């Protein structure tokens, strides 16, 4: 059909599905994960082993993939429990896992390497001359959307100055109850940029959440230079699109536009069906307006390391006692 | 505010 497989629906899993997608046309990822030392890991209870499984399940299988052997082990189980949380916060279990395993190993650092970016909170005065400049870091960013018409001013919000004023003055200690000012500056950012859209607003007296439809474009092409400290020739923060999460319905189904290769050669991942799709349908049919079907994540990969995280993968690349393993229990499963 | 479905967190 076009050389991918799809992903079986089998509960309340929501964006996982499409998450996983997105984390599979990761190749350096994927080659990573392929390489973690699982071999005296639990099957039941080894998270790295279940992605393994998916990840070589994806590559090989001819028929839909199942995540119950993923679920289980993560252990998101209770009736709300996709509802609760948010593709941030799955996504952040799953490589914590992932990271976590691969400490002491010949693979350790590579979701850092991947994701992880730098970012400098400061707060100044204004009356007296002090400065703070807590320094921290980044794997996903999420973008406010109310008000803002595409991704660059979402952007400039991000990085907008906070007025901490009377009767919420900022604590200077020495200094006093002191007015300030409070913001984020771009220190680094990332080969692989996960960007969250909020698309859900708290409402009093109302139905506590109303979604947020209103139209937000993002281009196929995000320059960032120009909102970090200190630029970089021969290496420009220019991204790529790669994926686009989105969503239908209000507080739904969830479907990922995805173009692995990053030639554009766009598809549609929902579920166990893949096809292939416009550009137009992936970008632009996804902004929003007024219907309810809209782009929720984004994921961006820079121009300048687009070859490295997309490495060919061969099924040489998975390990051979590995393969052995999943195939052992796909013997079991065949029994 | 929030970036998925689900029940209020705020």
């Amino acid at each position: 059909h076009t050389g991918y497989v799809g992903l079986k629906n089998q509960g309340a899993t929501c964006y996982m599905n499409s998450l996983l997608q997105t984390l599979f046309f990761t190749n350096q990822l994927r080659k990573a994960v392929y390489m973690m030392p699982t071999e005296g890991d639990d099957s039941s209870k080894s998270v790295p082993l279940a992605l393994q499984r998916v990840f070589y399940e994806l590559q090989h299988s001819d028929k839909p993939v199942g995540t119950k052997k993923l679920t289980k082990s993560f252990g998101w189980e209770t009736l709300d429990s996709f509802m609760q949380h948010d593709v941030q916060e799955l996504c952040r279990v799953l490589l914590d896992n992932v990271e976590n395993k691969m400490k002491g190993t010949c693979v350790e650092g590579t979701i850092p390497k991947l994701f992880r970016g730098k970012m400098v909170s400061y707060i100044q005065c204004k009356e007296v001359d002090y400065r703070s400049d807590r320094r921290e870091d980044y794997y996903d960013i999420q973008l406010s959307i109310k008000g803002k018409k595409n991704i660059f001013e979402s952007f400039v919000d991000y990085v907008a100055v906070e007025q901490l004023d009377g009767d919420n003055k900022y604590d200077a200690g020495e200094h006093g109850l002191q007015e300030a000012e409070k913001g984020v500056k771009f220190l680094t950012l990332p080969p692989v940029l996960h960007l969250q859209l909020m698309r859900f607003m708290y409402d009093p007296q109302t139905d506590q959440n109303i979604k947020i439809n209103d139209r937000f474009e993002f281009p196929e092409q995000l320059p960032l230079d120009e909102f970090l400290q200190k630029t970089d020739p021969k290496d420009p923060a220019n991204y790529i699109l790669h994926a686009v999460l989105v969503h239908s319905g209000d507080n739904g189904h969830y479907v990922v536009y995805l173009n692995p290769k990053g030639d554009g050669k766009w598809c549609k991942f929902d579920d166990d069906v893949v096809s292939r799709c416009t550009k137009e349908e992936a970008i632009e049919h996804n902004y929003g307006g007024h219907h309810c079907t809209n782009a929720y994540m984004l994921v961006y990969i820079r121009e300048s390391k687009l070859s490295e995280v997309l490495q060919a993968v061969t099924d040489h690349d998975i390990p051979q006692q590995l393969v052995e393993r999943l195939q052992e229990e796909k013997r079991i499963e065949a029994q | 505010f929030r970036v998925n479905a689900g029940p209020p967190r705020c």
